[PDB]
């Protein structure tokens, strides 16, 4: 499935070369051989990676008539945790979240990558972790976060007697089984949740993922 | 004519700035960057959480007096401790 000249114009991408070198642009990012190296084996991703492979699961689920889907930044969460509602209000100029149907939210821990799924829908929170960690008030904070956004950009409140959340049993989603790919997890979660697919990968794949990664970066085009 | 942009870093931190609402942000970035000891290549700045490029301008992205940029660290990540 992978081409002798997919192969070819992915191993150069990681191979030797300035840093500094842009090799794709889109969504107001570049990409340089840097930040596409991340995703060289057992290396960690980086926010650059993630935020603009969630920006093209946006795009492909436009085109290919999947759910109406928003992703907010890898910032997001962390100035949300620090400073309220205030600090990341007009983080949705004229955009109107519920007017979607499937929101995604990358967390990032201290040195892990976690995702967030927030499914207007159903109304309910799903927490997502390759390797297990908890999320329950992760999840309290982004609810209270939409209820704050519902009565100060729609003058309406949630009710929240509707809205439920539930972890994810790590015998339901795939663990990772080494130390380094919590990022190609949050990426491949969202990108199945995003398609309403049932999350049927393993860790087997995940070299693979991280060889499609780049060729899907360079040529902004999922596989 | 002039603006007044403050940059924020994670830190506590906020420079105050002056700048045309003509005048691509390219320069104010790299004086940042100088004045705080941090390296571009690791650091993020966003408007309202987005990105913002050198050639952007306070015009184009609407910029009114007293705004605020963020800055953020970059961010990797693999496993938990």
């Amino acid at each position: 499935e992978l081409t002798e000249d997919m192969e070819k114009e992915i191993s150069n991408a990681l191979g030797h070369g300035p840093q500094d070198e842009i090799l794709s642009s889109a969504f107001k990012l570049r990409i340089t051989r840097g930040d596409i190296q991340t995703l060289k084996n057992y290396h960690w991703l980086n926010d650059e990676v993630i935020n603009f492979y969630m920006n093209l699961l946006v795009e492909r689920n436009k085109k290919q008539g999947y759910p109406a889907l928003h992703v907010f930044s890898t910032f997001f969460y962390p100035k949300l945790k620090s400073g309220g509602y205030q600090a990341v209000k007009r983080w949705t100029k004229g955009v109107n979240l519920f007017e979607q149907e499937i929101i995604l939210v990358p967390i990032h821990r201290k040195v892990h990558w976690s995702l967030v799924v927030i499914d207007l829908r159903k109304k309910c929170l799903k927490y997502l972790d390759s390797m297990g960690q908890k999320g329950h008030r992760i999840c309290e904070i982004l609810l209270q976060y939409l209820q704050d956004e519902s009565k100060t950009k729609r003058n309406s409140d949630l009710n929240l007697l509707e809205w439920t959340h539930h972890s994810m049993k790590p015998h339901e989603i795939p663990q990772q089984l080494n130390g380094s790919d919590s990022g190609m997890f949050t990426c491949k979660y969202a990108d199945y949740i995003s398609r309403d697919k049932p999350i049927t990968f393993t860790q087997h794949q995940m070299p693979l993922f991280r060889k499609k990664m780049v060729w899907e970066i360079l040529h902004q085009q999922l596989l | 004519d002039h603006i007044n942009l403050k940059v924020a870093g994670q830190d506590g931190s906020v420079v105050q700035f002056k700048i045309k609402r003509h005048t691509p942000l390219s320069k104010l970035m790299k004086a940042y960057c100088e004045r705080q000891g941090l390296s571009m290549r690791q650091i993020r700045f966003r408007f309202d959480g987005q990105p913002i490029n050198e050639t952007d301008t306070p015009a184009q992205l609407e910029m009114e007096d007293e705004d605020t940029i963020d800055v953020f660290q970059q961010q990797t990540g693999g496993v938990p401790e």
